[PDB]
DNA sequence: TCTGCTTATCG
DNA sequence: CGATAAGCAGACGTCCTCTCGAT
RNA sequence: AUCGAGAGGA
């Protein structure tokens, strides 16, 4: 009638017993707090699972509360000195031009909610329009490299490590931006 | 007694001590619109002299630093103008008693 | 004491903490330490002069301490020392020593500001000295110059010193800094300077902080064993000992030669960081282990921690000998305050008994039975330090007891233990029992003594604890006996009453056809232990001599025992045999149940323990057990399942309620499909629905449930048990038979887990009951799967909630229990506490324990003024209104007495008196209130035993009765003070009692209602101040202990509605919480007019706040450049309406719905002026009209503005305001019931609207005119304190404590919670329960030590030389002395 | 057996004193020392059998007293000495002047 | 059978009613630190060998255990043996002072570093008594 | 540093705790077999003793029960009340 | 989950 | 440069009976 | 015997 399961270690049966944990390399958007800074957090947990826990855990937030009408989207990275602006995430990779960003975040060009939502991160980006200066904000000339090692072997490795892809990893992004300005539209 | 219509700079409430004797109390309007003393959880607080005050310290032997205590802060401090130390008698009502009698000093 | 010495046994009284001076420490030490190899390369029996050897003491338990040479267990270990020449820093210290160097210039080693400054009187001269730093430390945090405002004095820059892991250094304007120097400052700093810092010329100056050389704590800090011989052993703390000596040697090397960058400081600061370290492990910064793995440190603080720490865990409590623990069972035919106590646990504790001429035959031969045979003993103690061993030795018989010698001889029948039950939540939990040896293993326990412990026989363990002294099982016999816990000072009533199958057979047994013959009869009769043997006649003897369950039960009840009570129905002849009538000890009428006998108020245990004592009650627990329990047992009870099966036609009927429940539900739901749904106030269209229908749900499960409990027969067993009330609820019927109802997971309906539905079993969208968590079948008819999982969902719920409210709970009662310890009644009857700041100046405002004290009414409060009339009057100069010569033997001979009269009408003029200044405190009309002497009782105590004549007249003048109730109350005595501020708080202290007893005692009450004579009446008056000055507080009794735990054992039975309730209420309400979850105000109406429906709309449309915002469906901005004509088609006639006789171009339009300008009556015109009275002249504003069917509202400005224009829309939408006030956000109007005098004298209860908020800005709330600011209410005290004094912050404050408890249908008496109040109040503001709320006080560092933070007070009393008097609890328990407390407040000698 | 605070509070409330302090110092750890009257520290040398007693760093040897506390506050207060703090133990609450 | 308890017929129970076998197997080993070191099973001396267990050492045989049928009770030393310092001194394992039973069996075995190693299992009948949980 | 024996203002009254400290004191002096001062109709149980000398009052001990100023006053166990 | 150092905003 | 008002890091939520591993 | 974890009972 013995089931099996266990594993004898100097007599005694012992048992490894089931761990529970979140699920990782998944889009979950949540709301800092009421007294925030940070209205809206899009969440993704990064390892790739046949390596053994490259951690990276990417923020995605939101500034401003339902009053304020500064509503600046920022993002955090791996190994970055603190987050940053996301248009210049997106000159960082192979989109330069305003508006063509927007084909990445928004899917329906007659939404002006979530369109007229997005300005503000356009002037936070005024002031980069090119992507060898994207990478220059990143922080001495090699920082660029050291930008681009951070977009290719830190940020977002839950897509690839090879530089070929940055396409990708920018479409994955604005997915993330629509699910949460999605939310923070109330829908 | 200065009643101000509105509000005092803190440039204004600077000059309160200013005149050694004679002390002015600064007061809002909005706060003396209505009667706190009116209202029915506030007590009548009553003022007393250093020889009734004297008479408590000796009649209890206590030291002032026993007293349950209140402050220059307070809105009832306020409306009988406590100063430093001026102990008050409080008739209190009570389910046990019906009378009971508090005593405060001024911190 | 283990010898004698030529040195007294003195006591600890005060206790002065400071620093170790080096100066100190250097001689203080027996020896020095010189390297730290721990062990002997020899391995020999000294382990090396280097390190804990050198006079010391040692480890092989002979004759080891060179020093002490007294051996192992009289060295206390003469502290060593090391002499480390680089000084360092104390962790503990490390924020003062930063906040130190900041008010001493480092070239000057003196103040920053001296005082010629005239900003230092108002914070210098506070001379109080470790409060005075928290002001005057800032006043000198920035301040960068040090040198007629300009006097001598070096004048150099200073750093804004800053600190990064265990150094500071900072820039001067940049710089770097150093150890050394700030030692060096501090010597040079002079003596009066740190004086005004809290500091102490000679027990802790600034240079002491830092350390030149520490002490080594001795050997008996390092124990050493192991399994092995041949190898080492050591404690953890000498591990790094060695480690600070072993950075100590680094130091040497490095002083031997050069020292390179690193060498300069990476040794010293390993060396700092080890010292550091062997005090704190946790700096929220570096964490580190020791060699052996697994997180390890000393952490010397981690030591005295609170879990399970030396101060809150070895000193507030040990591992204590005489003790025991077993599983319980309870047994019927023990004595209540007796124990079933084991024969091996009374074979294996020992009391120590000295010998002498009466005890000496009997130890004798307890000695001879020996420690197996049970009434022996397992020692014998000579006179000396000699012990005898009985279990083997040779003269285990030849024993020659001489007198004064001790015997251990084992625990015997009836002795006095302590009985515990964990956890000991209130005093009744730890009692004094008396002892019977039983077999069997298992603690034996009386039943009605379960509710006091709240235990089962379900496994429940408890503990017991013997005595070892007389003194103690004196205080255990006279102080916390059973019988003596009986009616408790808590509640004001018995803890203990008949309990569950003695209460469930007694309902049997006092039916009116419960019937018993004589075979049986007569059992009953010699089963009651104390009784005569006088058969009663039988109540009935026709053809049958037969006998009621009151008769044989009135048997047990001692004759002498009168109890009144009346219930729905109650005449005097009671046709459903409800009510209780009891006189002389005999039961008239009446079905016994709980109300009568279940540890009630006004029930036969409290009439008992008061009258005839707590003796004759315990006995009278077992004596009505033993007959109770009989006829139970040769009658039977039983329960079924078809006690739970209803009628068929009663069982379709209540699912034909179900069924018109889903219609209602359905109608409702298609009616919120159609957009239908009017939302009411305050309310969302979404929360309407979910209130409606859950509203709809729980009404029909309620009928459903009294539909089947009305079909319940007075067979049906659980209906017999709820009759009882011996366990047993409504809601167990209605869920059991009818339907279990509606679950409910966060107080809300069933969740929407998976998307837009419940559970893949169901469509989406379904709002449904059956989606939402209804459960139309009972647990009879078994529940469906999903019903039983969304049960599971809810039951997991509750699991929780208890799980955490009792652990919160817990924490509750920890900090009431220290915060209030040791507020304890004083010998002048004052409440106070160590320093002796009075709390109350008058225990309870009156002075009376509340064991004594029982609810009585006052007949002057109610009733018409007529019938007032009716009593009292005595107008002997009337034919009609005089006392009639029926009642008096002179009552025609005083008729029309003036002399008389004077004295009558005073009389009836101190009633009158009396009753407007009760009217005026109890303006509810409430007259039944907690009074400390029971005067009826008194009257059918003299109306019984003086064989009153009820015909007779009496033989007592006007005279007699007036003065002397008016000579009794000047001898009623609470204060016995002999000037006139202690006699104006006595006559205080008595005023309610004298009002009641006048109420009692009038001329016209006593000789027509109680028709009293001379001689009953002056016993009368003897004995109603006898039981008065019975019912006074004792000096000692520690009343705050008390209150925390009368506060905390309702608090743990309180499990669970638009506000914050329970227990969430009670821990924000305790912690005194500066935001809370529910806020409110409850607005009453204006003196005249409080029911008209007109103006309380009014009000309640004059102060909920209105946002602009919250009424507008779009701001969207155009370009129209000329204004005569706009662009937009449907705009044109409101821009033509402006030709009733310069711009931005950029416009600003702004649409509002229709529906919320309706919902909140508002006009376009007011809304346009709010905004133009926003913006004076800088927005040109115009609008549409309400006529119209689009409202609108356009605004333009009066280069660069494409975007100078959105930040007006936006301080147009967040900072605007209409009609409201600020924090408010909604309110509604409710008709509450109010009691209120009518005209002719009666109280009738008339109806007055209130507005309830959502909200708190009260300090112009009662501003507003149209309402009464003198009853408006606001649920937030912590704004009542701010606006209202703090007067009224007690009150409102107690009225929160109040209503937190009594919402669970409890009761604490007022003593207790108005302590807590009060103690809170006394010091200035509010002061909350928590480790900064009451434990920032200077009540004594010892006595800080017990609650959170430990050595945190230890520090800064040690750096503030703090005093302790030890005059409270803790302190002497620490120390473990007699507190004086209780038996301790008082010394006694010849 | 545990002696909680928790059943230390209802052994308070009762009033037991006596009993208190026996199940805290007789029914449990109790310890006698030798306190300099001027140091006020468990610093004397107590070599007994002789009536030699002395406080180093203080040269008392007159002016000792002995006192009964438990021996989990000896230790508490032997922690706090080398932890540099000194809770000095006085005989009398009254101070010279 | 009051507050959550119950009576059981106690005809009912001396017949075997909810009857229990419970088996402690306790254990030990020698050699703690060997190759400098070892220790050995036997029933010690009570001279030069200083812990004694104040037990009694007469139910053990001279390898330093008990046989399986003997009846056990109280603090009767079930294992014997001895741990040499510079003689032998005590290393025995009594039995629990709150249990008593039968010896069931012995086990005799070396350890993967081979060393005497022994399973004791003791066995006693539990009969219902008056408080044992239900 | 004193009071008088008039002008003392506690209750005359004896408290629990005062009763149960001589009671207690009592029965120590009797087991320690110290001499008694009234005759046992055949009690030998110490506190019982104690307890009927109380009842006699004749128990020669002093209660000096302590005010919060450092004041206190005598009441000798013959002149307390015992209404318990 | 509340507090007591900082830090920069404001007059 | 004397107030004010945001930060951003800080802490604790009775007994008791086994067994195990590894210092 | 010390430490630390886990498992259950109240
Ligand atoms: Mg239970
Ligand atoms: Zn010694
Ligand atoms: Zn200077
Ligand atoms: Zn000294």
């Amino acid at each position: 009638f013995d089931m099996g399961g266990y594993f004898i270690i100097n007599g005694s049966e012992k048992v490894l017993i089931a761990q529970e944990r979140s699920a990782g390399n998944i889009v979950q958007v949540f709301k800092k707090a009421a007294p925030s800074p940070i209205s809206h957090v899009a969440e993704i947990r990064s390892a790739l699972e046949k390596g053994s826990r490259f951690i990276s855990t990417l923020q995605v937030k939101l500034y401003g509360r339902e009053g304020s009408s500064a509503r600046t989207i920022k993002a955090t990275l791996p190994y970055i000195k603190q987050d940053i602006p996301i248009v210049i995430i997106f000159r960082a990779l192979g989109i330069i031009p305003d508006g063509e960003i927007l084909e990445h975040i928004c899917y329906d060009v007659n939404d002006w909610q979530m369109l007229e939502m997005l300005k503000p991160c356009v002037e936070d980006g005024f002031v980069i329009q090119d992507r060898e200066t994207a990478l220059d904000f990143i922080g001495k000339e090699k920082r660029i490299q050291y930008a681009k090692d951070i977009l290719q072997k830190e940020f977002l490795p839950h897509i690839t490590q090879l530089e070929g892809f940055e396409s990708r990893k920018a479409f994955f992004l604005g997915y993330m931006i629509n699910r949460l300005l999605l939310c923070a539209l109330d829908r | 007694i200065f009643v101000y219509q509105n509000n005092i700079t803190p440039s204004a409430m600077k000059l309160v001590p200013s005149i050694p004797p004679a002390t002015i109390e600064t007061f809002n309007e909005a706060a003396l619109v209505v009667n706190i003393t009116h209202h029915e959880l506030v007590p009548k607080h009553i003022r007393l002299s250093s020889d009734e005050k004297r008479e408590l310290l000796k009649r209890y032997r206590l030291k002032e630093s026993q007293l349950p205590r209140i402050q220059r802060a307070d809105p009832v401090a306020l409306y009988l103008g406590l100063k430093r130390g001026e102990v008050v008698k409080i008739i209190r009502k009570s389910e046990t008693s019906g009378r009971y009698a508090s005593y405060r000093i001024c911190m | 004491g283990q010898q004698y010495s030529s040195a007294p046994l003195r006591t600890v009284k005060e206790v002065q903490f400071g620093l170790f001076s080096p100066e100190e420490v250097r001689a203080i030490s027996v020896a020095k330490i010189r390297f730290p190899e721990t062990m002997d390369e020899t391995q020999t029996r000294a382990k090396i002069g280097g390190l804990n050897d050198p006079r010391l003491g040692s480890i092989d338990r002979n004759l080891k301490c060179q020093t002490c040479q007294e051996g192992m267990n009289e060295c206390p270990g003469h502290f060593g020392h090391i002499d480390l020449a680089k000084p360092v820093f104390h962790v503990g210290f490390i924020a003062k020593i930063k906040k130190v160097c900041e008010c001493v210039c480092m070239h000057c080693g003196k103040l920053l500001l001296d005082e010629h400054n005239e900003l230092m009187r108002q914070a210098l001269a506070i001379k109080d000295s470790k409060k005075r730093f928290a002001a005057i430390w800032t006043l000198c945090k920035t301040k960068m110059v040090c040198e007629l405002v300009s006097r001598g004095g070096c004048g150099n820059t200073q750093p804004t010193i800053r600190k990064d892991g265990l150094k500071l250094v900072g820039s001067w304007k940049l710089r770097v800094l150093s150890t050394e120097e700030i030692l060096n400052i501090f010597k040079h700093i002079s003596v009066k300077d740190f004086t005004s810092l809290g500091f102490n010329e000679v027990f802790s100056r600034p240079e002491w902080m830092i350390l030149t050389c520490l002490p080594v704590p001795p050997p008996p800090v390092r124990p050493s064993i192991s399994f092995n011989e041949s190898q080492r052993g050591e404690d953890d703390l000498t591990f790094k000992l060695a480690d600070i000596l072993k950075a100590n040697i680094s130091l040497e090397t490095l002083e031997h030669n050069g020292a390179p960058h690193h060498a300069i400081e990476e040794a010293e600061s390993l060396l700092q960081f080890h010292v550091a370290t062997y005090m704190d492990n946790d700096i929220a910064g570096q964490p580190q282990a020791l060699q052996k793995s697994g997180r390890p440190v000393k952490s010397i603080r981690a030591r005295l921690k609170g879990k399970e720490g030396r101060i809150r865990g070895n000193l507030m409590g040990k591992r204590v000998d005489f003790s025991a623990r077993t599983v319980i069972s309870g047994d019927p035919n023990l004595e209540l305050d007796q124990v079933g106590v084991p024969k091996s646990i009374a074979k294996t504790l020992t009391y120590p008994e000295v010998v002498t001429p009466y005890n000496i035959d009997r130890l004798t031969q307890l000695v001879r039975n020996g420690p197996n045979e049970h009434p022996g003993a397992k020692y014998v103690i000579r006179d000396s330090g000699d012990r005898i061993d009985l279990r083997y030795s040779k003269r285990a018989g030849d024993i020659q007891l001489q007198y004064g010698w001790k015997v251990e001889r084992h625990i015997m029948d009836n002795d006095p233990v302590l009985f515990n039950r964990q956890p000991s939540l209130h005093k009744m939990s730890m009692m004094a029992h008396r002892v019977k040896v039983i077999p069997y293993s298992t603690f034996r326990l009386n039943l009605s003594v379960t509710s006091p412990y709240n235990a089962d026989f379900d496994g429940d363990e408890m503990n017991l604890h013997v005595p070892q002294s007389e003194e103690t099982r004196a205080e255990l016999s006279q102080l916390c006996a059973v019988p003596l816990q009986i009616v408790s000072p808590q509640s004001n009533k018995p803890c203990m009453g008949i309990v569950q199958d003695t209460l469930c057979g007694i309902r049997k047994l006092t039916l009116r056809d419960t019937f018993i013959e004589l075979d049986q009869v007569l059992n009953m009769l010699y089963w009651v232990p104390d009784w005569d043997g006088v058969i009663p006649t039988p109540a009935i003897i026709k053809p049958k001599p037969l006998w009621s369950g009151k008769q044989i039960l009135s048997v047990a009840i001692p004759n002498g025992i009168h109890l009144q009570r009346f219930d729905e129905g109650t005449t005097l002849l009671s046709p459903k045999d409800n009510g209780m009538l009891i006189i002389d000890g005999q039961i008239i009428f009446g079905v016994v149940e709980k109300k009568t006998v279940g540890s009630s108020n006004g029930g036969l245990i409290h009439v008992v323990t008061r009258e005839k004592g707590p003796q004759v009650c315990a006995k009278l627990f077992g004596n009505i057990q033993k007959v109770v329990n009989f006829w139970l047992l040769h009658n039977g009870f039983s329960t079924g399942i078809g006690d739970t099966i209803a009628d068929g036609p009663t069982m379709r009927e209540i699912t034909e309620t179900i069924a018109e429940a889903k219609k209602k539900v359905l109608d409702v739901t298609k009616e919120a499909q159609a957009n239908l749904l009017t939302a009411k106030h305050g309310m969302t269209l979404r929360e309407s629905f979910e209130d409606n229908v859950v509203r709809f749900l729980n009404e029909a499960r309620d009928k459903a449930g009294r539909l089947a409990e009305v079909n319940l027969k007075d067979l049906n067993n659980v209906k017999q048990m709820v009759m009882a009330g011996s366990k047993g609820s409504f809601i167990n019927i209605a869920q059991m038979s009818a339907c279990v109802g509606q679950q409910s997971v966060e107080g809300k309906r069933i969740a929407f887990g998976f998307v837009d539905r419940t559970l893949p079993h169901f469509s989406k969208d379904d709002y449904s009951p059956e989606s939402k968590g209804f459960v139309e079948n009972s647990y009879l008819r078994g529940l469906t799967p999903q019903e039983f999982f969304f049960h599971a969902m809810g039951g997991r719920e509750g699991l929780i909630d208890t799980a955490v409210k009792t652990a919160e709970t817990g924490y509750i009662q920890r900090r009431l229990v220290k915060a209030l310890e040791d507020i304890m009644v004083h010998y002048d009857n004052t409440t106070r506490n160590s320093l002796g700041n009075v709390i109350q100046f008058i225990y309870g405002e009156d002075g009376m324990d509340a064991a004594h004290i029982e609810k009585q009414s006052l007949d002057t409060i109610g009733g018409s003024d007529a019938a007032f009339e009716k009593r009292y009057r005595v107008d002997l100069l009337n034919t009609d209104h005089t006392l009639d010569p029926s009642l008096l033997e002179s009552g025609s001979e005083i008729l029309g007495d003036l002399k008389l009269q004077v004295l009558l009408d005073e009389e009836y003029k101190q009633l009158v008196k009396d009753r407007k200044f009760l009217r005026e405190v109890f303006v509810d009309g409430e007259a039944n209130w907690p009074l400390p002497v029971n005067i009826r009782r008194i009257i059918q105590n003299a109306q019984q035993t003086f064989h009153i004549d009820h015909t007779k007249p009496s033989d007592l003048t006007i005279k007699d009765i007036v003065l002397g109730v008016k000579d009794l109350q000047e001898n009623l005595l609470v204060l016995r003070g002999k000037n006139e501020i202690i006699q104006n708080a006595q006559r205080d202290a008595v005023t309610l009692f004298c009002c009641l007893l006048r109420s009692r005692l009038a001329t016209r009450r006593v000789l027509q209602e109680y028709r009293l004579t001379k001689q009953a009446f002056d016993w009368v008056l003897s004995n109603i101040e006898a039981q008065f000055l019975r019912s006074v507080v004792h000096p000692g009794e520690m009343v705050g202990v008390l209150a925390a735990q009368s506060i905390g054992e309702p608090a743990t039975q309180m499990t669970l509605k638009k506000v914050t309730s329970g227990v969430p209420r009670l821990k924000e309400i305790l912690n005194v919480a500066k935001n809370m979850k529910t806020p409110s105000l409850t607005v009453y109406l204006e003196p005249g007019h409080a029911a008209d429906q007109e103006q309380a709309k009014l009000i309640r449309s004059a102060i909920e706040h209105t946002t602009l915002k919250s009424v507008t469906i779009a701001s969207e901005i155009y370009y129209d450049p000329d204004p005569r004509s706009t662009v937009i088609p449907e705009d044109e006639e409101i821009i033509q309406l402006h030709f009733s006789l310069q711009q931005s171009p950029w416009l600003l339009r702004l649409e509002l719905d229709r529906a919320a300008m309706n919902d909140k009556d508002l006009t376009m015109g007011q809304v346009g002026e709010r905004i133009k009275q926003t913006f004076k002249n800088d927005l040109f504003v115009i609008w549409s009209e309400d006529n119209d069917e689009k409202l609108i509202i356009r605004c333009r400005v009066v280069a660069e503005e494409d975007h100078m224009l959105k930040k007006i829309e936006n301080t147009m939408l967040e900072n605007i305001t209409l009609r409201g006030v600020e924090n408010i956000e909604r309110v509604v109007m409710m008709k509450y019931d109010r009691k209120v005098p009518s005209p002719t004298g009666e109280y009738v209860k008339e109806p007055e609207w209130v507005l309830e908020t959502d909200g708190v800005n009260l300090s112009e709330v009662m501003t507003v005119p149209g309402i009464d600011p003198t009853r408006i209410y606001t649920n937030s005290f912590i704004d009542i304190m701010e606006v209202l004094g703090i007067e009224a912050g007690r009150a409102a404050l107690y009225k929160e404590v109040y209503n937190v408890i009594a919402s669970d249908g409890s009761y604490v008496n007022y003593r207790h919670m108005a302590l807590l109040v009060d103690v809170m109040t006394t010091q200035g503001g509010l002061t909350s329960v928590t480790r900064h709320g009451f434990n920032r006080s200077n009540t004594g560092a010892l006595m800080r030590c017990s609650f959170e933070e430990t050595v945190e007070i230890l520090f800064e009393a040690g750096a503030s030389a703090e005093l302790d008097d030890c005059r409270g609890v803790s302190e002497n328990v620490i120390l473990g002395q007699m507190a004086p407390i209780g038996t301790g407040a008082f010394d006694v000698m010849i | 057996l545990r002696f909680g605070e928790m059943e230390r509070d209802c052994m308070i409330a009762h009033g037991a004193a006596s009993f208190l302090k026996e199940r805290l110092m007789e029914a449990s750890d109790a310890f006698r020392v030798h306190i300099c009257g001027i140091c006020g520290l468990m610093t004397v040398i107590a070599k007994l059998n002789h009536n030699q007693f002395e406080c180093k760093g203080c040269d008392n040897k007159i002016d000792i007293y002995q006192i009964h506390i438990p021996y989990a506050a000896k230790l508490l207060f032997q922690e706090l000495m080398a932890m540099n703090i000194t809770p000095r133990l006085y005989t009398d609450r009254s101070r010279d002047f | 059978n009051q507050e959550d308890s119950m009576i059981m017929n106690q005809s009912s129970i001396d017949r075997g009613l909810f009857r229990s076998l419970f088996f402690r197997s306790y254990m030990d080993q020698e050699k703690k630190y060997g190759m400098s070191i070892t220790e050995t099973f036997e029933k010690p001396q009570r001279t030069n060998t200083l812990r004694m267990k104040h037990g009694t050492y007469d139910k053990l045989d001279d390898d330093g255990l008990i046989a399986p049928g003997v009846r056990v009770s109280g603090e009767d030393v079930i294992i014997g043996k001895t741990t040499p310092i510079s003689s032998k001194r005590d290393a025995s394992t009594p039995l629990r002072s709150t249990e008593n039973g039968i010896v069931d069996q012995v086990l005799v075995t070396t350890n993967q570093d081979g060393l005497k190693f022994v399973k004791v299992r003791v066995r006693t009948t539990k009969i219902p008594q008056i408080g044992d949980k239900f | 540093k004193a009071i008088p024996k008039d002008q003392r203002a506690t209750t005359p009254y004896m408290t629990k705790y005062e009763r149960a400290r001589i009671l207690g004191t009592r029965a120590l002096q009797i087991s320690m077999n110290a001499p008694v001062f009234v005759d046992l109709e055949g009690e030998t149980d110490p506190l019982r003793i104690a307890m009927k000398e109380l009842a006699e009052k004749k128990i020669p001990l002093v209660i000096r029960r302590y005010l919060p100023d450092g004041s206190f006053e005598d009441w000798s166990v013959e002149e307390l009340i015992v209404d318990l």
